[PDB]
C-alpha cells in the first residue's frame, strides 16, 4: 500500500487534464495500476508518524 | 459514565502496524469489562475463539459483551469511544456484507466466506485483532434461525442422513453474497433455547382457538392461489357453523397466542445496535443510530 | 378441577420390587412397577406354553453359536490345509534360522499351543475383533473402491503427463488383529492390536506395534501366534516364521445372526459432539458426582 | 393455426440529443443568498447549502420549442420475446392441482419451491419477479405483450 | 379479520358487530372492518392465514420434537408438556417424515411466525408527563 | 434466444468441445505444433480467464 | 510540522468552500435548464400552431 | 425418577399404534462401574419373537436368512442389512444418579409413597433410571420373549445380555 | 439533566412513602371517579407473597387509610393479572404533606438521590460484585395453589443483554414455570399470560450499595438501598 | 518434501522430463551429467 497521506499533504503542479472516459468510470472500470477513493473527508491525512 | 475507553499497547508499534491501524479509524469493537483503562489482549475476540467448542458459545459471549467505536492513535495509544444511546454516529463496514438505505444492523461472530483467505490484522506475535460482523437485520435473523433449525433437525439422527441436511442449511445466500456457519455444534445453550422453544410450540399450539385451527382448511375449500397451493402442499401428508363463538374469551386466547408467540421469537431476533442512514456508495461507511 | 397425571401418579406411588438375572447370570438388576401405570388397565393375556419356551432357548444357542462355529472352522481351516499341503510350511514372516536345533520339540510346542488355544476361544478373540471392521457401511464401499483402482491399466503417457498426478495407491503399512499363545506358562492373549509391514529386501512380513517398536515374539522357541488380516485372510506362525495360510470361511453363518451379535456401531448426535461429520469431539458430557453438578 | 390471430405492441427505447430554442429574457429567476446550517455528528461535521431559486413565465403562449436530433443508438434488442405472465400475475393457479402443475411444465415456466420472506414478499407485495439473464449482447429485452 | 370466511351466520354477525366497538376511558370507537364488499383484503388474509399455519403446524411438529428432546435429560417441564399434549390428544381425536419435507415444515413454521413480527411487538415511542384543559397539545419524551 | 442452433457444438460435453477445447484435448493425443483455427473458440477456461 | 498541517486544513476549508459555490452555480443553471425544458412542447405542435 | 413418569406417558402415547408395553429398570454396582456409569451416552433395547425373529424385520422372512457369502466385494449386504440392523434397535430415556443413594429413602424424598410388601433396604453407590419396553403382537404376552438391553460409551465400547420375559413377569403378571 | 415530573395523591396512601427516596407505581382502576392511582413500591409489599409475615404485619398497621384500602381492593379485584394494570413512573424525592399532597418524581436522571427497596424484596443471583450491575424490577406469578398471588422482586446483575437475563430466570424460576404449565393444565376455562414479566430501570455502581433501616410512625423496617443511582424506564417486557 | 516438490514442479514440461528419467533401461548414472551453479533469471515462456 503506497503512502497517500504523502500526496495529499505535499505540495502539486497543477495541470489541467480530462480523460477519454468519464472520470469516474476510469477508476470503477479497473483501468489505473492502483486506487485509492474516499466520499466525504477521510482524517487519516491529519495524522501522520 | 465512562465515556471514553483507554487501550494500551505493550508490544513494539511499527510503522505498517500503525499505518494499518490508522486506516481502522471508527471502526466498530468489543470491549469485555467497560473499564476505563484496559490491556491490548480484551481489544477484540481473538482471547474467546476457539473452533474446537460452539459457535453458539461464541454467539452468545459475543452478543452479553459492549459495544465501542474507534478512534484515531498515537504511540502505544489506542483510544476507544463508548457510544450514547439516541446519538448519531459514524461506522466503517468490517466485513463483505452489503448494506443498504433504511434497515436495521446486527452484530454476530465472524463468519466463514467464499475465499476463505481472510485477511489478517494487527498480528502482534501470537495474539491478533479480529472484528466482530456488522449484519443487516434479514441476514442475522436468517443465519440464526437456521443455527437454531439446525440444533432441533440433527437431534438423535445419525451423521449419514445429516449429511445431505447439513450442506443444504449451512450456506446462506444474501442479496448476491454467499456465508456459511463456521462450527454449529450443539450446546448446552442450544439445548436450553430448544427446551424453551419446544415449551412455547406446545403452548401455542394447545391455547390456540378453534378458528384459527380451522381457518386455513376453510379457506382452502372456498378459494384457490398459489401462496393456498403451497400451504396445502406443505399441509397435505397432514391433511360448518362453530358451535360457540365468543369474543371475549377469544380476545383472552389470542392474547395468550400473542404472548407465547412473542416468546418464541425472542429466541431468534438479535438486539438491535444500529439503525442507518443514507449509505456511502462504495459500502465502505455508513452514518447510524446506536441503540443499546 | 382436575389434577394431572403426574400429582396423581406421584400419589399412588409403587408398590412392588423384584430382582432379575439376565440368560447367563452374569448381571443382576431390579425392576419398578407403578401402581397407577396404564399398563395395568389394558388387561393384557399372559402364557408361556412350553414349545415356545423350548424354540426360545434353541435360538438362544444358535445366538451365542455365532462365535465358537467360527472359531472350529478356523480349526478345520487349518487341519484341512495342513492335511492339504502336507507338512510342508513355507517361511513368511522375517526371522533368522538355525540347522541344528531339535525342530521336533518346536514341533510338539505348536501341537500343544493349539491345544492351548483353542481351549481358550472365546469373543474376545482376533477373528472378531477383524469382522468388526467389515462389517460397517464404509467396508463395501472402501472393498469396491480397492478392487476398482487394483484392476486398472497402467496409465498412457498422455494422462502422466497432463492433468492429474499419479493417484495415490494403497500404503504398506496395514493393522492386523492377533492372538499370541505361550506354553512355557500355560497362558494366552487374546485382544492384541499389531502393526504390519513387508520387507523391502525379501517378501516377508515384519510385525511391530503400533508404537513402532520391532516385536520380539517370533524368536521365542514357547510361543505360537494367529494373526488375521482386515480381508479376513489368514496366518498361523510357529517359531522360525514359518506359516500356515488359509482364508475363513464364515460362510458358515447366516447373515442376520452375524449381524445380530456385533457390529461396529454407529452413532447419533447427542449434546456436545460435532453437527458437520467427523470433527475432533469438545470435552466428554459426563454428568458427574465427583463434583457439585452445574444447573 | 390456433384459430384465432395476435397483435403484439412493444415498447423501444432510444437514446438522443436534444436541441431547445429559446428565446431572449422569455423566463425570469428570482434567487436569493444561499443560507447554510450546521450539522454535527461524531468525527464529523457536515454543512447543508441551498438556493430556494422560484421561476416565473414571462410570455404569452409558447417561448421555447425543443426538437429530438440525434439517434445515438438503442438500447432495447427490439426482439419479440414474449412477457411471461406468470411472472406480472403470479397469484393465480388453476383450480385443479394436476392440471397446473402439468401447464406449468409444459410452458416452459417454474413455479416457486419453497416457503421464504422473500417468496412471500414477492406473491403479496410484489418484487422483481425474475433476476437478470446470464448474459446480454442484444440491450435490453423489448417486453411485448399480446392481445 | 379472522370471523371474515364465516360472515353468514346470524351469531357471527351479531359477534362481529360487538367487535366493532371499543371503550377507553370516556370515548367510545367503531373500529372499520378489515373486510370490504364480502370479500378479504390479500394483506391481512396473507397475515391471518400466516398466523393460523403457524399454530396448526406448531400443533403436529410439537409432538415429535418433544419426544425427540426429552431423549437427553428430561425434566419435569417436558413430562407437564407431553401431558398438555396427551390431553389435547385425547379430546381432538373423538372423530415418519421425509427428512426434506421435515425440514421445509421447521423452515414454513418459522418464516410464518418470523413475517408476524411486524405486527405482534407493539413498540413505544412516547411517554408523557404533563396534561392540560388543552389536551389538543401535550409534553413528551421520545422513545423507541 | 433459443437454447443452441448446433447440439454438437456448443455443450460442455458435446463434440466440438472436447475434440477443440485445449485443455480437454490434453486427454488425447495432441500435438500442440498445429495451430487448429477454431482453438480460441473453444478454450473455454482461457475464455472464462 | 503544526504549521504545514494548519495551512492543510485552511486550504481544505478553502477547497471545499470554492468547490460548493462551483456546484451550487451549476445546480442553478441545471434546475433553470430543467424549468426551461418543462415548458417547451415539441417541434412538431410548435410548428403546426 | 421423571424418566420413569415421562416414558411411561409417552409408551401410553405410543401403545395404540406400535403395541409396546413399558418396564422400568433400575442398576446398580453389579451391573457396571461407577467409571462407565458416570460417562453413560445411549441405551438401546430390543424384543424378540420365541422361534427367533426381530421387531424391525417383516416377521415370516427376509433375505438376511441367506448363509454369508464371504466374497470381496459385499461382505454381508453392508448399507441395506446395517440399515435394517439399525432399524431393529430401539433407543430409550435414561437419567443416573452419581451419587449414592437408597431407593426408599430416596422415593419418599420424592413424592413416590412407596409401601413394599417388607421394607427391604438397598444400598447403591450409583444409580441410573431406564424404562424399556416389551413388545405384545395383540393383547396376549408370551413369556417366551426375550429382551435385550445395550448400553453404549463415547468411545463406541458397548455391552449387552438378554433376559427372559417369564423372569420379569414371574408374579406381577401372575396376579393379574 | 433530570426530567422533573410532577403528581398529586391522597393523604392516605403517603404517611409510609412520606421518606424522600421511595420508588412509585400507577395503577388503572375500572372505577370512574379515580380512574387512576398512585401506589409505592412498599405498599405492593401488603400483598406480595415474597414478603416475610413480619413485614406484612407492619405493612397492614400503617396503609389502613380508607383511600388505601379501596386501592388495595381494586388491586385484588383483577384476575390473575396487574402488569396490564400496574405502569412504572420512577424514583421520587420530593414531598409536601397535607390532606392532598404534593410529589415530584424523575424519569430520567442522575442528580439525596438514593432509590430504597425493601429486604425482603431484594435478591441477586450472583454472590460475586461485578463493578457494573443493572437492577430490574420483575413480578413473578405462583400458581401451585388455589388461586394465584403475585410474587414481587427487585433484583441486581451485571447481565445487560435480554435473553441471557431470561435464560439466567427461567433457570432459577423453573418451578414457577412448571406451576405455569400445571395451572394451564388443571383449570382448563382459564387462560394464564406469562410466568413473570422483566422491566429495565436500572445504572449504578455496585460500590454505593447499602443496607439500612427506616422508620416511620416509630415503626422499624428493614430495607436495601441504592445511593449513587440513574434510572431509565423501560417496557414491561413478558417471558416464559 | 517429496509430495511438496510434486505439487510445485506440476508444469507440462517438468514431467515429460520425469518421464524420460525413468522410460529408459539405463540407470541414472549415465544419464546425467553435471554444470555447476546458476545465478540469474530472465523469465519468459523461454528463460535465460
Amino acid at each position: 500500500m503506497e503512502n497517500w497521506s504523502a500526496l495529499e499533504l505535499l505540495p502539486k503542479v497543477g495541470i489541467p487534464t480530462d480523460f477519454l472516459t468519464h472520470v469516474k468510470t476510469s477508476a470503477g472500470e479497473e483501468m489505473f495500476e492502483a486506487l485509492r477513493i474516499y466520499y466525504g473527508d477521510d482524517p487519516e491525512r491529519y495524522n501522520i508518524h | 459514565m465512562e465515556a471514553n475507553i483507554f487501550c494500551t499497547f505493550d508490544h513494539k508499534l511499527s510503522i505498517a502496524d500503525v499505518g494499518k491501524l490508522t486506516k481502522l479509524v471508527a471502526a466498530v469493537v468489543p470491549i469485555p469489562q467497560r473499564l476505563h483503562l484496559i490491556k491490548h489482549y480484551q481489544l477484540g475476540l481473538h482471547q474467546f475463539v476457539d473452533h474446537t467448542r460452539g459457535y453458539v458459545r461464541l454467539r452468545g459471549l459475543l452478543r452479553n459483551m459492549t459495544l465501542t467505536l474507534m478512534r484515531r492513535v498515537e504511540g502505544n495509544q489506542i483510544l476507544l469511544h463508548v457510544p450514547t444511546h439516541g446519538l448519531l454516529y459514524t461506522v466503517l463496514n468490517t466485513g463483505p456484507v452489503t448494506w443498504e438505505k433504511g434497515d436495521a444492523l446486527c452484530v454476530l461472530p465472524p463468519l466463514f466466506h467464499g475465499p476463505l483467505a481472510r485477511e489478517n490484522l494487527l498480528t502482534l506475535g501470537q495474539w491478533e485483532l479480529v472484528l466482530p460482523w456488522i449484519v443487516p437485520m434479514p441476514l442475522a435473523l436468517e443465519i440464526n434461525q437456521r443455527l437454531l433449525i439446525m440444533g432441533l433437525f440433527s437431534l438423535d439422527r445419525s451423521y449419514e442422513e445429516v449429511k445431505a441436511a447439513v450442506q443444504q442449511l449451512q450456506t446462506i445466500t444474501f442479496r448476491d453474497a454467499t456465508f456459511t456457519i463456521p462450527d454449529p455444534v450443539i450446546d448446552q445453550h442450544l439445548l436450553i433455547d430448544m427446551k424453551t422453544a419446544c415449551l412455547s410450540m406446545s403452548m401455542v399450539a394447545n391455547l390456540a382457538s378453534e378458528l384459527t385451527m380451522t381457518y386455513v382448511r376453510k379457506l382452502a375449500l372456498e378459494d384457490s392461489s398459489m401462496l393456498l397451493v403451497k400451504c396445502q402442499e406443505l399441509l397435505m401428508r397432514l391433511d360448518a357453523r362453530p358451535q360457540h363463538v365468543s369474543p371475549d374469551d377469544e380476545i383472552a386466547r389470542l392474547s395468550a397466542l400473542f404472548v407465547m408467540l412473542r416468546q418464541l421469537d425472542d429466541l431468534i431476533r438479535e438486539q438491535v445496535v444500529f439503525t442507518v442512514c443514507d449509505v456511502s456508495p462504495d459500502n465502505k461507511s455508513a452514518t447510524c443510530i446506536f441503540k443499546g | 378441577d382436575e389434577v394431572a397425571r403426574t400429582d396423581e401418579w406421584k400419589g399412588a406411588g409403587v408398590s412392588r420390587l423384584r430382582e432379575v438375572w439376565d440368560v447367563q447370570h452374569r448381571v443382576r438388576l431390579r425392576v419398578l412397577w407403578y401402581v397407577n401405570s396404564f399398563w395395568r388397565s389394558r388387561e393384557l393375556s399372559y402364557d408361556d406354553h412350553e414349545v415356545e419356551l423350548y424354540r426360545a432357548l434353541d435360538a438362544y444357542r444358535a445366538r451365542i453359536a455365532v462365535e465358537y462355529v467360527l472359531i472350529r472352522a478356523v480349526r478345520d481351516e487349518i487341519y484341512a490345509v495342513l492335511r492339504r499341503d502336507g507338512g510342508a510350511l513355507p517361511q513368511r514372516f522375517a526371522c533368522h534360522v538355525s540347522r541344528n536345533m531339535s525342530w521336533r520339540v518346536v514341533w510338539e510346542l505348536c501341537r500343544h499351543a493349539l491345544a492351548l488355544w483353542m481351549d481358550w476361544a472365546d469373543v474376545r478373540s482376533c477373528i472378531i475383533k477383524a469382522l468388526t471392521p467389515r462389517l460397517s457401511r464404509g467396508a463395501a464401499a472402501a472393498a469396491q473402491r480397492a478392487r476398482r483402482q487394483r484392476e486398472r491399466s497402467a496409465p498412457k503417457p498422455q494422462e502422466l503427463l497432463f492433468g492429474p498426478r499419479n493417484e495415490s495407491g494403497p500404503p504398506a503399512e496395514q493393522t492386523w488383529y492377533a492372538d499370541v499363545v505361550r506354553c512355557v506358562r500355560a497362558q494366552v492373549d487374546l485382544g492384541v492390536e499389531v502393526r504390519a509391514a513387508r520387507c523391502p529386501r525379501t517378501g516377508l512380513w515384519i510385525v511391530r506395534d503400533r508404537r513402532g517398536r520391532l516385536r520380539r515374539w517370533l524368536s521365542q522357541p514357547e510361543v505360537c501366534v494367529l494373526y488375521v488380516t482386515p480381508d479376513l485372510d489368514f496366518y498361523w506362525v510357529l517359531p522360525g516364521g514359518f506359516a500356515v495360510s488359509s482364508r475363513v470361511t464364515l460362510h458358515g453363518l447366516a447373515q442376520r445372526a452375524l449381524r445380530d451379535r456385533f457390529q461396529n456401531f454407529e452413532a447419533v448426535l447427542a449434546r456436545g459432539m460435532h453437527v458437520e461429520a467427523g470433527r475432533q469431539e469438545p470435552e466428554t458430557p459426563r454428568v458427574s458426582g465427583r463434583r457439585l453438578p452445574f444447573d | 393455426h390456433p384459430g384465432f390471430a395476435l397483435t403484439a405492441v412493444r415498447t423501444d427505447t432510444f437514446e438522443v440529443d436534444m436541441l431547445l430554442y429559446s428565446g431572449k429574457s422569455c423566463t425570469s429567476v428570482i434567487i436569493n443568498n444561499p443560507i447554510v446550517t450546521k450539522e454535527e455528528r461524531d468525527i464529523s461535521t457536515t454543512y447543508h447549502v441551498t438556493q430556494n431559486i422560484n421561476t416565473v413565465d414571462m410570455g404569452l403562449g409558447y417561448t421555447s420549442n425543443t426538437c429530438v436530433a440525434y439517434v445515438n443508438r438503442v438500447r432495447t434488442d427490439m426482439g419479440v420475446r414474449v412477457q411471461d405472465l406468470f411472472r406480472v400475475f403470479p397469484m393465480n393457479v388453476y383450480r385443479h392441482d394436476e392440471v397446473d402443475r402439468w401447464i406449468r411444465h409444459a410452458a416452459g415456466v417454474e413455479r416457486p419451491q419453497l416457503l421464504d420472506t422473500e417468496t412471500i414478499s414477492m406473491l403479496t407485495f410484489g418484487s422483481m419477479s425474475e433476476r437478470n439473464a446470464a448474459a446480454t449482447v442484444h440491450g435490453q429485452k423489448a417486453a411485448c405483450e399480446l392481445i | 379479520g379472522l370471523f371474515s370466511l364465516d360472515r353468514s351466520y346470524e351469531e357471527v354477525k351479531a359477534a362481529v358487530q360487538q367487535l366493532q366497538t371499543i371503550t377507553f376511558r370516556d370515548a367510545t370507537f367503531t373500529i372499520p372492518d378489515p373486510v370490504i364488499d364480502q370479500h378479504l383484503l390479500i394483506d391481512m388474509k396473507t397475515a391471518c392465514l400466516s398466523m393460523s399455519m403457524v399454530a396448526n403446524l406448531a400443533s403436529e411438529l410439537t409432538m415429535t420434537y418433544v419426544r425427540k428432546l426429552a431423549l437427553e435429560d428430561s425434566s419435569m417441564l417436558l413430562v407437564k408438556c407431553q401431558e398438555l399434549l396427551m390431553r389435547l390428544d385425547r379430546e381432538r381425536s373423538v372423530g415418519h417424515v421425509s427428512p426434506d419435507d421435515e425440514i421445509a415444515r421447521l423452515s414454513a413454521l418459522f418464516v410464518m411466525l418470523r413475517q408476524l413480527d411486524d405486527l405482534i411487538r407493539e413498540q413505544v415511542v412516547f411517554t408523557v408527563c404533563d396534561v392540560s384543559p388543552d389536551n389538543k397539545s401535550a409534553t413528551c419524551i421520545f422513545k423507541g | 434466444f433459443a437454447a443452441t442452433h448446433n447440439p454438437w457444438a456448443s455443450q460442455a460435453g458435446c463434440l466440438s468441445d472436447v475434440l477443440y477445447n485445449t485443455r480437454h484435448r490434453e486427454r488425447l493425443g495432441y500435438n500442440s505444433k498445429f495451430y487448429s483455427p477454431c482453438a480460441q473458440y473453444f478454450n473455454t477456461e482461457e475464455i472464462i480467464a | 510540522l503544526d504549521k504545514i498541517l494548519n495551512v492543510e486544513a485552511m486550504h481544505t476549508v478553502l477547497r471545499a468552500l470554492k468547490n460548493t459555490a462551483d456546484a451550487m452555480e451549476r445546480g442553478l443553471i441545471h434546475s433553470f435548464l430543467q424549468t426551461l425544458l418543462r415548458k417547451a412542447p415539441p417541434y412538431f405542435v410548435v410548428q403546426t400552431l | 425418577m421423571e424418566t420413569h413418569l415421562y416414558s411411561d406417558l409417552a409408551f401410553e402415547a405410543r401403545f395404540a399404534d406400535d403395541e409396546q408395553l413399558p418396564l422400568h429398570l433400575v442398576l446398580d454396582q453389579e451391573v457396571l462401574s461407577n467409571e462407565e456409569a458416570e460417562t453413560l451416552r445411549y441405551v438401546y433395547y430390543r424384543n424378540v419373537d420365541s422361534a427367533g425373529r426381530s421387531t424391525g424385520r417383516a416377521p415370516g422372512g427376509d433375505e438376511d436368512d441367506a448363509p454369508a457369502s464371504d466374497d470381496a466385494e459385499d461382505a454381508v449386504g453392508g448399507d441395506r442389512a446395517f440399515d435394517r440392523e439399525r432399524r431393529t434397535w430401539q433407543r430409550a430415556c435414561f437419567r443416573v444418579l452419581p451419587r449414592p443413594l437408597e431407593l426408599l429413602d430416596y422415593l419418599r424424598q420424592s413424592g413416590l409413597t412407596v409401601t413394599l410388601e417388607k421394607e427391604q433396604r438397598v444400598r447403591m453407590f450409583y444409580a441410573v433410571f431406564t424404562t424399556l419396553g416389551l413388545r405384545c403382537p395383540d393383547n396376549r404376552l408370551s413369556g417366551a420373549q426375550t429382551l435385550h438391553l445395550r448400553l453404549v460409551w463415547p468411545d463406541g465400547s458397548y455391552r449387552d445380555w438378554e433376559f427372559l420375559a417369564r423372569d420379569l413377569l414371574r408374579e406381577e403378571m401372575e396376579a393379574n | 439533566q433530570a426530567l422533573t415530573a410532577r403528581f398529586f395523591v391522597p393523604e392516605g396512601l403517603v404517611e409510609f412513602e412520606a421518606q424522600p427516596g421511595a420508588l412509585l407505581i400507577r395503577m388503572e382502576t375500572g372505577c370512574d371517579s379515580p380512574r387512576h392511582l398512585y401506589i409505592s413500591l412498599y405498599l405492593l409489599g401488603i400483598r406480595a407473597s415474597n414478603v416475610s409475615a413480619s413485614t406484612r404485619c407492619l405493612l397492614e398497621s400503617v396503609y389502613t387509610a380508607s383511600a388505601a384500602r379501596a386501592a388495595l381492593q381494586w388491586l385484588d379485584l383483577g384476575p390473575h393479572l396487574l402488569h396490564r394494570r400496574l405502569e412504572t413512573l420512577g424514583c421520587v424525592k420530593t414531598v409536601s404533606l397535607g390532606i392532598t399532597s404534593l410529589l415530584t418524581c424523575v424519569m430520567r436522571g442522575y442528580l439525596v438521590f438514593a432509590l430504597m427497596i425493601p429486604k425482603d424484596m431484594y435478591l441477586t443471583w450472583e454472590e460475586t460484585r461485578g463493578r457494573l450491575q443493572y437492577v430490574y424490577l420483575i413480578i413473578v406469578y405462583d400458581y401451585d395453589g388455589p388461586e394465584t398471588r403475585p410474587g414481587i422482586y427487585v433484583l441486581t446483575s451485571s447481565i445487560a443483554h435480554w435473553q441471557t437475563l431470561v435464560d439466567v430466570a427461567r433457570g432459577k424460576f423453573a418451578r414457577e414455570r412448571c406451576s405455569f404449565v400445571n395451572r394451564r393444565i388443571t383449570r382448563p376455562r382459564q387462560i394464564p399470560l406469562c410466568t413473570g414479566v422483566i422491566q429495565k430501570l436500572g445504572w449504578c455502581l455496585a460500590d454505593d450499595i447499602h443496607t439500612s433501616f427506616l422508620v416511620h410512625k416509630e415503626l422499624k423496617l428493614s430495607v436495601v438501598r441504592l445511593d449513587n443511582f440513574s434510572v431509565e424506564l423501560g417496557d414491561f417486557r413478558e417471558f416464559v
